[PDB]
């Protein structure tokens, strides 16, 4: 504060007093500052308190804007001055008597919530992630241990018109399950290793559909831990949890079997499904932690409304705290879109980074449109609160308090205690929904991730990667140029997983089906060193499904993943059927 | 200028009690932007500027509220508000100067004109940091390929000097700059390049395609007596090279944009956006389109008959409704040659 | 400039006063001092002095903006070459009792203890890569032509009959071409003529000398704008830029196995018949002073070790020491680099390596007691600079009790022009120099040189260059950059050199086993600027080491250079640049 106020005084008095007097002797032949003596009045003591005092605040402005501008121009290719909300997996189950054409309707839903803290409740964002068909039911699945290491599921229910209903959309029901990672992902290591699966028919209630001509595999992962770095190699127009989350864009092992069931008479399904090549290992507990339906970990998003306020001069800074924010809401989110009714144009609003250039160069039929915000802080007890500013040649000269203005805005919650609860109340989701549903909060609410990077010196690496090269060379690049997006949770497990030994570049030539050469590469990484994680059979399988999908690096490159754990029994290859239409 | 108060303070004297100084100086340069009184020209030529009557008030930022502008004295700023605005003022006037103003009296009213010569030339540049010289966020600059926050913030793609041979200057920084920072990438950026330029149009890419000719100049399937080779070169008379000639389709449903992709309209937009910005001499790109039937006439004169290579949209005098068809081709985005010649000299004997 | 912003406000406030005190109401009170006349040393010296210090500093900062993001090249690190000393030209060595001797000479031979100056002192400075000497020195260089039209020159029969040359490793004994290069067509020719040498024929009548593996001469050190082309071209210099003249690769010259096909007494000839069919110009003089045996380049590099008088506090120290604070050093001497410190407390407290070590996200995965380096400017009026530098984590503990921290400082000095040096040898090697070595100081030294940081173009245009982005180029794209970014000694020759370029265009090569998307570029121009057969070929090797570097990040980029000697000439060089895979 006040000592470095004094520093600029003693700096410049020494600077203008001595380094300006003798260190420029050419025009110190036109000014002799030492020998001439002080003037008679108190005229030197005022102006050193005046001309040096303005030197203070001007430099203190200069030590403010590079703390903002470097934050702003470095938000261009990465998009990580943002924050991440909280999320936890929700399971849903319709009732059984309303199975009569039980088509799932994901048009408009709600969420369930739970009061917490100072009477505060939850507003999670509803789901429009589609379900093709409801399940029949989950029958009491017991992992039936067999001499080949098998462990089977059973499902089935029928009280309805299932012959016509399941005829509609059972064909690509890529429907899944989840459990704890030493047990759930153990099947994922064997979902890629499924054998013939000879007795493949669900029991109990296929007496009424009587056609097994269609098949449906499945696959799932806990989509919060490894997946954000897979959710980071993308463009400049995608939402961090609204683009990826309800989108099935991931690569899941939907290995589908085609061997027909052998079964006695009067049987609607035998109970073997799970023929393996490996014995199901010892000391692994069994449970019925395998849902027939559970939706995503879905996030807090408010749908907030505000009233338009228009001033010629509001375009500079106005910073409104809207009405529902006043009653204990702690946070909002980024502004969505502005419309309304002006004088000439009804609604003329384009965001900042997509301007179709009348103020630029395109210059045709796409007028002056600014719409831009900041996140600037100075809040009495927070890390951010700001509302928009944007201005160009509109008609504020004839309309000082009139403009097309109607905002939309979303929100989250920031100020909270550290608890995790079950979403219980607001069961009014089921009111379109003529078949009633179940409410199951399946897991614990995570924290909202809001420690992004703090100091100014990690961000040099964030500007290094342009003039630097791709993290596919020697693994000092892959060590360093790995994001701290895994370190934003600071998993000590995943930090041990950042122990990779130097990658080797190779390339190769492949013949195609129709007799053509297709260029490729070969990445060869080495673990060398032990204690990656608990089960490397579990983890390094679940690792390479991540690190391969973030390896799309040109247009005519056949893919390349050969994982080499230390010479301790195995080396894992990864390649797919890549074709002249789309990579597999 | 005389037009600077004649536009602003004679017409807009209705929000001056609650105006920002940040807003006020911006509208001055927006009042006559055509050949403006540039604020950077303060360093020698503040004479004959006629700037706004801010100085002598001693005010901080966003606290200029008083509104009096003269017209007879040929320079509008003559302002000194007494007892208010002592911004950084500590001690009173010196001994010999009071003996010339005589005596910190009514003569001081004609003394702050010379006395505030220092505060005039500083609150120009005091404002200029907050709005133009270190802030602008490439938004308050708002240039047209002049403002330096663009050129500082665009040379990280490697385009200084390379505006040559382009019919437009560098305008598509607003979306392509995150995509144009990853090296050697990609195919999925070509989807963004189309959805930017004309909405309603979608894009699909096939990575390999059956390209043809390049005709090899020795036929090489002479079966040789002295010396021949086998290992790789086995063929007939024309070769096939897949390796680098991707196929791109577009799909529109608004007929005003159908007449934009035929050559003359938006085809000049893609054809310069590819060749020097995103791809260059990496690859060659094939274009294709699928619409409903066409809107295409016939054999009229000099230049606009051809719908690329094909012709249609003229013969169905039979049935009411739709049939879907592929449209046409467009040319490759290629640049090549041989130059002519044979050589005369050599490298070095090391 | 620094006086440039001084003169800005001095013109300003005089026009500010002539507009005010003429008609505005200060001429009711200031006219009484203007009409009588007051250009006072009382008031106008400190009023402008308060004006000029405020007028210069903020305006220099807000216009230039040498921003914090521009220090990201400190983790690239070529740009230690921003402080280049004088062109300390190649030194010499006379004969010292040439009989039965073979010599081995280490570098670090400080020279020129004589040339004191007016406000200048004597400059002690060192050398790089001294030569294992073998004493033989021919004294006269005579050109003889043939009656069949070929011109040859002198032999090696100077110092043979006094020594045991069977005991000597006579291999690759280079010689730098002497001061016949100021005739600026000789070192042109006499380097490019030896692209096509022929076998040698010398009569000596002495069975003492039988060599092979013919030596490669040199002489590049006359020119120093051409060398920073070679500096970026060999990224791999990261530990070998640290002394920076790099004669380890010797500015590539080779001569093959060239056997002396000897002859009896009286019959000779040293042919180069392919190029030698095109003999010398008639207005090309021959000079006996092309004596070349002992040319070794030197650099203006001085050293010291200041006493450990440290530390109490934080990184505010920036090494102002009495080995520089002395008045003989204060006007002139400067500090070049900081290495080799951090030897207090214990044996491993904060070695000065970890300032440059980490360029990545894992900052906390580095052991404690590490280090950081920053720089500043210093004395205004010169090129002076300083170094603020401190710890990383132990500095956060506030333990100022580290005392005996050793230092290593190398530095140089400034001076004034119109100098002409005095040559002598300061230090002689122990038990090696039987008779001493005089110095001739073969050429004129030049001035120190510094990069242009004066333009935000001329800084961020470099941040383009360090990738493989050479999609398409033309002549106005090549002449503007980055060929000007190596011009730091912008001569009137230099402006004539660079503007020779007229046309730059691209086409594609498409021969194939499997695809081979290739290309080839084509530029060469008029016969005046670089029109000699020497500088036309020698400077052409400068470009190829550049053009192979930025070649490809996708395997479909591939350069071959054919080019047009004069508007009536044709040339080609390369062989198809199949580089290892750069992603």
């Amino acid at each position: 504060l006040t000592l470095r106020y004094f520093d600029a005084e003693m700096r410049y008095l020494r600077e203008a007093g001595k380094a300006f007097a003798q260190a420029h002797p050419d025009r110190a032949a036109m000014l002799d500052l030492d020998k001439a003596g002080t003037p008679d009045p108190c005229v030197e003591r005022l102006f050193e308190g005046f001309a040096f005092s303005m030197g203070r605040l001007r430099q203190k402005i200069d030590d403010d804007l590079p703390e903002l501008t470097e934050s702003l121009v470095s938000m261009l290719w990465p998009h990580y001055l943002r924050t991440i909300p909280s999320l936890s997996v929700v399971a849903l189950t319709p009732r059984l008597s309303v199975m009569k054409m039980a088509e799932t309707v994901p048009a408009g839903l709600e969420v369930t919530s739970r009061p917490v803290g100072p009477g505060n409740t939850v507003c999670r964002y509803r789901t429009t992630r589609a379900i093709p068909l409801n399940p029949l039911a989950v029958e009491k699945v017991v992992m039936t241990t067999e001499p080949d290491g098998r462990s089977v599921l059973k499902i089935g229910f029928a009280c309805s018109e299932l012959a016509d209903w399941s005829q509609v959309d059972l064909h690509r029901l890529s429907l899944y399950l989840a459990a704890e990672a030493p047990v759930s992902s153990t099947l994922h290591l064997m979902m890629t290793k499924r054998l013939a699966a000879l007795y493949l028919r669900l029991p109990g209630n296929d007496e009424r559909i009587r056609i097994d001509g269609w098949f449906s595999p499945g696959g799932f992962a806990e989509e919060d831990r490894l997946w954000p770095k897979g959710d980071s190699a993308f463009s400049g127009y995608q939402l961090l949890l609204e683009y990826f989350t309800f989108r099935e864009k991931f690569m899941f092992v939907h290995l589908n079997g085609l061997e027909n069931v052998s079964l006695p008479a009067g049987i609607s399904g035998f109970d073997l499904e799970v023929v393996l090549s490996q014995p199901w290992p010892a000391d692994l507990p069994v449970t019925d932690d395998a849902l027939c339906l559970h939706c995503v970990p879905v996030i807090n998003l408010f749908t907030l409304e505000a009233d338009p306020l228009i001033i010629n001069g509001l375009e500079s800074e106005y910073l409104l705290r809207p009405k529902r924010l006043q009653d204990g809401y702690t946070e909002i989110y980024s502004v969505d879109a502005v419309t309304g009714s002006g004088r000439t144009g009804s609604a003329e609003y384009v965001p900042f980074t997509s301007f179709r250039h009348r103020g630029g160069m395109l210059r045709h039929d796409a007028p002056e449109r600014y719409y831009h915000t900041r996140v600037k802080r100075g809040v009495t007890g927070m890390y951010d609160t700001w509302l928009i500013l944007g201005g160009q040649r509109w008609e504020a000269d004839r309309m000082p308090e009139r403009e097309t203005l109607s905002l939309r805005i979303t929100g989250t919650n920031g100020q909270l205690p550290r608890r995790a609860l079950q979403s219980t109340l607001l069961d009014r989701c089921e009111q379109v929904l003529q078949a009633p549903v179940s409410v199951r909060n399946l897991c614990k609410p995570t924290l909202p991730v809001y420690p992004p990077t703090e100091d100014r010196f990690h961000w040099r690496v964030m500007s290094h990667l342009g003039t630097g090269f791709l993290n596919m060379l020697s693994s000092a690049e892959v060590l360093r140029g790995t994001l701290a997006l895994y370190n934003w949770r600071d998993d000590e497990l995943n930090h041990r997983r950042l122990d990779a030994i130097l990658a080797v570049q190779h390339h190769r030539i492949q013949r195609f089906e129709k007799g053509f050469l297709l260029r490729g590469l070969d990445v060869e990484v080495t673990l060398d060193g032990n204690g990656f994680a608990g089960e490397g059979d579990i983890h390094l399988f679940g690792e390479m499904l991540n690190r391969f999908l973030a390896l799309y690096a040109d247009m005519n490159q056949f893919n390349q993943l050969t994982l080499i754990v230390q010479p301790e029994g195995k080396c894992i290859r990864w390649k797919e059927n890549h074709n002249p239409r789309l990579p597999g | 200028s005389q037009s600077a108060p004649a536009r602003l303070i004679t017409r807009y004297r209705k929000q001056l009690p609650y105006i920002n100084f940040y807003r006020f100086c911006q509208l001055l340069e927006q009042s006559q932007p055509d050949q403006p009184p540039i604020g950077s020209g303060w360093q020698a030529r503040q004479e004959a500027v006629r700037f706004c009557p801010y100085p002598g008030m001693g005010f901080p930022a966003s606290e200029i509220k008083d509104a009096v502008i003269p017209e007879e004295s040929h320079l509008p700023p003559i302002v000194h508000v007494t007892f208010m605005g002592l911004y950084g003022v500590t001690s009173p006037l010196p001994a010999h100067y009071i003996s010339d103003i005589a005596q910190q009296r009514e003569g001081h009213e004609a003394a702050a004109d010379f006395l505030d010569i220092f505060s005039h030339r500083l609150i120009t540049q005091y404002y200029r940091i907050w709005r133009k010289y270190s802030y602008p966020a490439t938004f308050e600059a708002g240039g047209q390929d002049k403002t330096s926050q663009y050129l500082l913030g665009l040379a990280r793609l490697g385009i200084p000097g390379c505006a040559q041979n382009i019919a437009t200057p560098v305008s598509r920084f607003l979306a392509l700059l995150p995509l144009m920072l990853l090296p050697g990438r990609t195919a999925e950026g070509l989807t963004s390049l189309v959805t930017l330029l004309a909405p309603g149009t979608q894009a699909r890419v096939w990575h390999h395609d059956r390209r043809r000719i390049p005709l090899k100049t020795p036929l090489t399937m002479r079966v040789h007596h002295p010396v021949s080779l086998k290992s790789r070169p086995v063929m007939g008379d024309h070769a096939t090279d897949v390796n680098g000639q991707v196929l791109l389709q577009l799909s529109t449903q608004t007929g005003s944009e159908v007449q934009g992709w035929l050559p003359g309209g938006h085809l000049y937009s893609d054809l310069l956006a590819l060749l020097h910005v995103y791809l260059g001499s990496r690859l060659d790109v094939r274009l294709q389109l699928c619409v409903e039937r066409s809107l295409l006439p016939d054999a009229r004169l000099s230049c606009r008959p051809a719908a690329g290579s094909p012709q249609l949209g003229r013969t169905a005098v039979m049935r009411t409704q739709a049939k879907i068809a592929t449209s046409a081709a467009r040319v490759m985005t290629i640049s090549l040659g041989r130059y002519q010649r044979v050589q005369e000299h050599y490298q070095r004997k090391e």
